[PDB]
C-alpha cells in the first residue's frame, strides 16, 4: 500500500549547514520510500549523483547509472528553500506537466554520508523517501541499521528500505 | 523500471 509521508516535524534538517561541503559526487547506498517494491524485481543498482554548487547557491544535480546494456544520465537544478539545507526542483514556476519537490538534507557529515528527504509530486500524484548518500560505494552494518531505525521513525516497514547493489558500470 | 529511483523521482519522466 501507500504509506502518508511524515510531518516536517520529524524529519530533523542538519544544523549549520554547507552548501560548499554538501557539494561533490555521492553515490546512492540506501532509499526508503513510500513507493510499492515487489519481491519478483531486479535489484535496484546502486546510481551516483553529482551536486555542483554554483554561485548563486542553487545546485546543478547531475545523477548517472546503468540501466541494462547504456549509461544514462538525468540532469537538474535544485534551488535553495526556506532554510539552509532545504531546496525546491527547478528555477522557475511549475513548467505546464511538471515535476515539484522538496528537499530537506536531515544529516551530514560532508566528507562521508547524508541523509536527505524528499518529497515529489508528478501528474499529481505524491511520494516522498529518504535517501542515504555516500562518498564511496561501502555500506557498512551500523550505518544499515541506523537508516534502518531512522526509517521506521518515519513510518516505513522494513519491506519498503533497498540498499541498492554496488556496480561498476558508469557510475565510477 | 526506473534507473533514477530515489530522490526526486519521475523528475526526468
Amino acid at each position: 500500500d501507500l504509506i502518508p509521508a511524515p510531518p516536517l516535524s520529524k524529519v530533523p534538517l542538519q544544523q549549520n549547514f554547507q552548501d560548499n561541503q554538501f557539494h561533490g559526487k555521492w553515490y546512492v547506498v540506501g532509499v526508503a520510500g513510500n513507493k510499492s517494491l515487489r519481491e519478483d524485481k531486479d535489484p535496484w543498482k546502486m546510481y551516483a549523483t553529482i551536486y555542483e554548487l554554483k554561485e548563486d547557491k542553487s545546485y546543478n544535480v547531475t545523477s548517472v547509472g546503468f540501466g541494462t546494456k547504456k549509461c544514462h544520465y538525468k540532469i537538474r537544478t535544485f534551488v535553495p528553500g526556506s532554510q539552509p539545507g532545504e531546496f525546491t526542483l527547478g528555477r522557475i514556476k511549475s513548467r505546464p506537466g511538471r515535476t515539484s519537490a522538496l528537499v530537506r538534507v536531515v544529516s551530514t557529515n560532508y566528507n562521508q554520508h547524508a541523509m536527505v528527504f524528499f518529497k515529489v509530486v508528478q501528474q499529481n500524484r505524491e511520494s516522498f523517501n529518504i535517501t542515504l548518500y555516500g562518498r564511496t560505494k561501502e555500506l557498512t552494518s551500523e550505518l544499515k541499521e541506523n537508516f534502518i531505525r531512522f526509517s521506521k521513525s518515519l513510518g516505513l516497514p522494513e519491506n519498503h528500505i533497498v540498499f541498492p547493489v554496488p556496480i561498476d558500470q558508469c557510475i565510477d | 523500471k526506473l534507473v533514477f529511483f530515489a530522490e526526486d523521482v519521475g523528475s526526468n519522466k
